[PDB]
RNA sequence: AGCUGCUCCCUAGCAUGCUACUACCGC
RNA sequence: GCGGUAGUAGCAUGCUAGGGAGCAG
């Protein structure tokens, strides 16, 4: 800290007290340099003192209050950000089994109940179009979770059991789509 | 934390005796605190005297001490202006642009809406400034109807028509559909649903919205929403295309829009465009056409 | 391998947990005997078996905007 | 006495709140559990030290990516600091020598 | 520190300093105007700077005496909440049995797990699974404690209304299963 | 939403102590 | 030329108080 009024003074005496010992002329002529030399050094080390301590202070300040900032910014997002994380790692982690279903549901193949792992044990997947039945139902077998599921009990929407035989493109448009497509695993 | 007013410049204080509470940079913070009456600024904590049982609230008065804000006396010796340099101590201090004309949004802060040179200002000053005008008159003003009396109904005379008493100290809104009151039912527990009525002088006739039979008692309120502001200025930059963009044109047309065929033909080749809609002209004969002009 | 399954294991349920999906309690007890079973693996295949069981319960819902959360 | 290194390593991702999914708001955790971590330094297998020094790469780069970030919202930096004891073994050697500095 | 009777005589030593500087007359002069400065000092020594220490201590003591005052206003708070809760709570106990159950001590000083079960009006069951529920609360009534009791308000964990036509065998795996039965104290 | 115990970091205060500069006093 | 006292600044140690975080039972 060299643009305080005060380094002025003492530069004015230490320019002082250098050309006394370059002299080198008297014993107490010099000597009031050192009553007004060593003084000037009291209002200089003694304001150049605490506006040091003040800048740190300042900064101390601000980074606990940006810190206090962050902190409030980001547990108000929570509910967005673990979403993000979540995809990104499933992205990530590169299994058929898991792009399998999550292609399906990006469609519409999204299961009505969790998905059952013993051989045993029932599946309902609703499938809302025919483009979507092309690839996962075919005949009497159910390609879903990379896994084998036998068709049983095809449904629409209306509460009304539908053939299977009756699935085609042409009869279509002749069903409440929303069909829920009961079934068991290999 | 966001960005101030005028300014736009990033920013984290925000004037606690303003009326919608904007963000503001520290010079452009500071040029409110004293271009006006609002002395209250509050950032990410609040600048008030921390030591108890103070009262000082404007911000010349306070001063930094420790982990904290401080008033004269209530300081230790390590101390420190927070108003310095005509910028108030705040987060981003230096990406403060300051704004040259401050006195504008001064007005509008310290602006009652009385005279129609509010108005003027209201549509006079700049975008954001402009809309935060909007802010301000309307917030001014459902502050205002809820500080009328509440309209206790006292006796039942007939239908469409009933008695009122108003509480003691403050007035009797107009007589009008202008205000709409909204009732509630008086329980022993609460107050709920009546449904939004309007008054006049009979004896006080009821215009209801709903079939409704009421009782001796039984008050409403002119009630107000939470009004969150906008984000988007008033309209769009105007940009006139070369063609009609991502609009496929028609194959004939019936002869009760040709008049507006031949208007529909500029109004999709550009963004917007104001229309002096005259009264009972075909007006809304005029927004069918622009499906039947383009269906899809 | 599978500790990117024990992790994906944690942020799954962290989210539907968020997702008010403990107001359902067998729901709820399910979804954490899952997660429990997959911290406790201690070999990869079964670990995603029961990875995909769980995850089943997300897709069923309709509050993750999937096609969105997607966009790669 | 030296930890169980998984005791460590999960400490160090698994936690609560939201506030310590970011060092740069805490550090000060970090550098206790590699205070408490320092004596798998001194372990043959090799794959035990490496979480002591992973531990002392984290902290530096927590460090100077919080004095990046305050330098890019504000424009200038910490003065002084003088942390650069807390990214190297001096600090925390002194903790487990006979001599009790309190 | 600035009204003090200390500031208008530095003052004066100063001003009288200055003036007969400015004059420079003799060296005995310069001499009477340090030992003025140097006596004139203490004078602002101990006048601006012990008064500087009492500013301190009793600012101290005034917020100490604001702290124990909020103390002291708290304790009023908690022994209010705290008797009200307990004559608010006392108002549901004092039943008839209460008094018949006591009367009839050898003393007048009855276990304490023995009032609720001879005087409670009201009985909450749990049960885990079907299999408890068909030897505890099986049909609308059922004894526990050698008392008669009636059923109403089944619910489940979460706490939604559950008919008792839907307890069966077979549709037990479809219910949230810490069923709690609420039963009236029948006479 | 418990009882301890150890350790790090920040700030405040008092006291102590140390050192430096200035003033007064006689010797 | 010494001593002492009064001041001011700097430094250290320690004790108390307040806050944050981590480990062990
Ligand atoms: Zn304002
Ligand atoms: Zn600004
Ligand atoms: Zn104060």
């Amino acid at each position: 800290f060299s643009s305080l009024p005060s380094y002025a003074a003492f530069a004015t005496a230490q320019e002082a007290y250098e050309q006394a010992v370059a002299n080198g002329d008297s014993e107490v002529v010099l000597k009031k340099l050192k009553k007004s030399l060593n003084v000037a050094k009291s209002e200089f080390d003694r304001d150049a003192a605490m506006q040091r301590k003040l800048e740190k202070m300042a900064d101390q300040a601000m980074t606990q209050m940006y810190k206090q900032a962050r902190s409030e910014d980001k547990r108000a997002k929570v509910t967005s950000a673990m979403q993000t994380m979540l995809f990104t790692m499933l992205r990530k982690l590169d299994n058929d089994a898991l792009n399998n279903i999550i292609n399906n549901a990006r469609d519409g193949c999204v299961p009505l109940n969790i998905i059952p792992l013993t051989t045993a044990a029932k599946l309902m997947v609703v499938i809302p179009d025919y483009n979507t039945y092309k690839n996962t139902c075919d005949g009497t077998t159910f390609t879903y979770a990379s896994a084998l599921w036998e068709i049983q009990q095809v449904v629409d929407a209306d509460s009304k059991i539908v053939q299977l035989s009756e699935i085609s493109m042409d009869n279509s448009p002749n069903l409440a789509w929303p069909l829920i497509v009961t079934a068991l695993r290999a | 934390v966001g960005a101030c007013v005028l300014c736009n410049s990033q920013t984290s204080l925000r004037c606690g005796a303003c009326i919608r509470r904007p963000f503001l940079c520290c010079k452009c913070c500071y040029d409110h605190v004293i271009s006006t009456s609002h002395k209250l600024v509050l950032s990410v904590n609040p600048y008030v005297c921390n030591a108890p049982g103070c009262d000082v609230t404007d911000v010349t008065q306070l001063y930094l001490g420790g982990m904290s804000y401080y008033c004269k006396s209530h300081k230790p010796p390590i101390s420190f202006p927070l108003c310095a340099n005509g910028q108030v101590f705040g987060l981003y201090k230096n990406t403060c642009v300051g704004s040259d004309n401050v006195t504008d949004f001064n007005a509008i802060a310290t602006c009652d809406w009385t005279n129609a040179g509010d108005y003027i200002l209201a549509n006079t000053c700049t975008e954001r400034l402009k809309l935060f005008a909007a802010e301000t008159l309307k917030a001014t003003e459902e502050t205002f109807k809820l500080s009328y009396g509440i309209a206790t109904v006292r006796e039942v005379l007939s239908d469409r028509e009933l008695h009122l008493s108003w509480e003691v100290g403050k007035p009797r809104p107009p007589l009008n559909r202008n205000y709409v009151f909204t009732g509630y039912r008086v329980t022993k527990n609460s107050k709920v649903q009546i449904g939004e009525y309007t008054f006049e002088k009979g004896a006080v006739v009821y215009r209801g919205t709903t079939t409704y039979k009421l009782n001796v008692g039984d008050y409403f309120v002119l009630t107000s929403h939470t009004v969150m502001p906008l984000s988007a200025p008033t309209l769009v930059p105007q940009e006139h295309y070369v063609r009609i963009t991502g609009l496929y044109p028609t194959l004939n047309i019936s002869d009760e829009f040709s008049s507006n065929v031949a208007n529909y033909q500029k109004v999709g080749m550009q963004k917007y465009s104001t229309l002096q809609g005259p009264p009972g002209t075909g007006k809304s004969h005029f927004a069918i056409g622009l499906a039947l002009y383009y269906p899809s | 391998k599978m500790s990117d399954v024990k992790c994906t294991s944690v942020v799954l349920l962290s989210v539907l947990q968020q997702l008010r999906v403990e107001s359902s309690s067998k729901l709820w007890a399910q979804c954490v005997q899952l997660h429990n079973d997959i911290l406790l693996a201690k070999d990869t295949t079964e670990a995603f078996e029961k990875m995909v069981s769980l995850l089943s319960v997300l897709l069923s819902m309709q509050g993750a905007v999937d096609i969105n959360k997607l966009c790669e | 006495p030296y930890p169980d290194p998984s005791r460590i390593l999960g400490a160090g991702c698994f936690v609560d709140d939201i506030v310590k999914t970011d060092g740069t708001l805490m550090i000060e955790r970090f550098v206790s559990l590699a205070i408490d971590a320092y004596p798998l330094t001194k372990h043959p297998n090799q794959e035990y030290a490496d979480v002591f020094h992973l531990y002392l790469q984290y902290i530096r780069k927590l460090h100077d990516e919080l004095t990046g970030h305050m330098l890019d919202m504000y424009s200038v930096m910490l003065t002084n600091d003088n942390t650069s004891r807390y990214w190297e073994p001096e600090f925390y050697e002194a903790m487990y020598t006979p001599h009790t500095v309190l």
